[PDB]
C-alpha cells in the first residue's frame, strides 16, 4: 500500500511512554533507595573480597541487579512532576521538549547524588534541582 | 522565642532559641529572586541557641 497518514505529536509520544508510571506516594521510596545503597555496597564488596567461593557469590550480584532495577523505577517515579514544572515555565520561546529534556537531565543528576539522611520527601529536592536546571537552560539560551 | 520573665533557670538550660541556616551553593543575583518567588524555607538549619 502507499496511502499517506498524519504525523504524531512528540509530546503525545512522551505521555504514552510515561503512562505506565505509578507513583509510590512518597512512602516506600526510602526502601527503594535502600536497594540502591545496598547495590552499591555489593558493587564494592564484590571486587574487594574476590577469593570467596560460596553460594553467596550470586546473592550480591542479585542485590546489584535489584539496585539497577530499583533505580529504573525510581526515575520513572518523577516524570510527571518534572513535566509539570517544565510546563510551568513555558512561553519564553523554547519548545517544551527542550525544557523537559533539560529537566530530565537535571533529575538524573540529582537523585543519583541524593541520600535520605532522614530528609523530607525527595519530591521537593527533585523539584528544586530540576527547577534550577531549567532556569539555567533558559538563562543560557538568552 | 525567649524565656518568660520570672522563670527559674539552671546551669546548662536553654536561655534563648535561634536557628542557623545550612551552607549550600548560592548565587548573589539569581538566588535572591529565586528565593523570593519560589523555594522558600527549603534549606537545613542548625542549632546555636
Amino acid at each position: 500500500l502507499d496511502a499517506q497518514s498524519p504525523a504524531a505529536d512528540l509530546v503525545r509520544v512522551y505521555l504514552n511512554g510515561i503512562g505506565k508510571t505509578a507513583l509510590l506516594n512518597a512512602a516506600g521510596e526510602v526502601e527503594l533507595a535502600k536497594r540502591i545503597e545496598a547495590g552499591l555496597y555489593a558493587e564494592h564488596l564484590l571486587e574487594t573480597r574476590k577469593r570467596l567461593g560460596e553460594n553467596r557469590k550470586r546473592d550480591l550480584a542479585a542485590v546489584v541487579r535489584d539496585g539497577e532495577a530499583a533505580r529504573r523505577h525510581l526515575l520513572e517515579a518523577n516524570l510527571r512532576l518534572v513535566v509539570s514544572l517544565a510546563k510551568r515555565y513555558t512561553g519564553r520561546g523554547m519548545p517544551l521538549l527542550d525544557l523537559i529534556q533539560e529537566g530530565n537531565l537535571g533529575l538524573i543528576r540529582a537523585m543519583e547524588k541524593f541520600d535520605y539522611t532522614k530528609g523530607f520527601k525527595f519530591s521537593t529536592y527533585a523539584t528544586w534541582w530540576i527547577r534550577q536546571a531549567i532556569t539555567r537552560g533558559m538563562a543560557d539560551q538568552s | 522565642g525567649i524565656v518568660r520573665i520570672g522563670a527559674e533557670v539552671r546551669d546548662g538550660d536553654i536561655l534563648v532559641g535561634k536557628v542557623t541556616p545550612k551552607g549550600e551553593t548560592e548565587l548573589t543575583p539569581e538566588e535572591r529572586l529565586l528565593r523570593a518567588i519560589f523555594g522558600e524555607k527549603a534549606r537545613e538549619v542548625r542549632d546555636t541557641s
